[PDB]
């Protein structure tokens, strides 16, 4: 699953999969799942 | 002398190796029907919006 293969048919899953690598406590994960807007979840996932 | 292919959101820049993965299986029928021919080949075109 590379970014150059264009096989990321579901970007939401790729952002979620990238946020899954974070070691943040479960609460942070629940809060990020609560987020609905896209730049906030990408921004927060990067922050984590 | 083949009908046009279904690009389906896949840019193939000139002189740039690319991979195409359509989910439908009907284009594979066209890929297997060309195996008995001496020279097998295909063309690449671009889509509009």
């Amino acid at each position: 699953m590379q970014a150059g293969q264009r096989v990321v048919d579901n970007p939401i899953y790729l952002s979620d999969m990238g946020a899954a690598l974070t070691g943040a406590e479960s609460h942070e994960l629940q809060d990020v799942l609560e987020e609905t807007n896209i730049p906030k979840r990408l921004y927060k996932a990067l922050s984590l | 002398h083949l009908p046009l292919i279904a690009i389906t959101r896949n840019p193939v820049f000139p002189r740039f190796i690319k991979i195409i993965e359509v989910k439908n299986k009907k284009l594979v029928e066209l890929l297997r029907r060309k195996v008995r021919l001496a020279q097998p080949y295909v063309g690449v075109f671009l889509k509009r919006d």
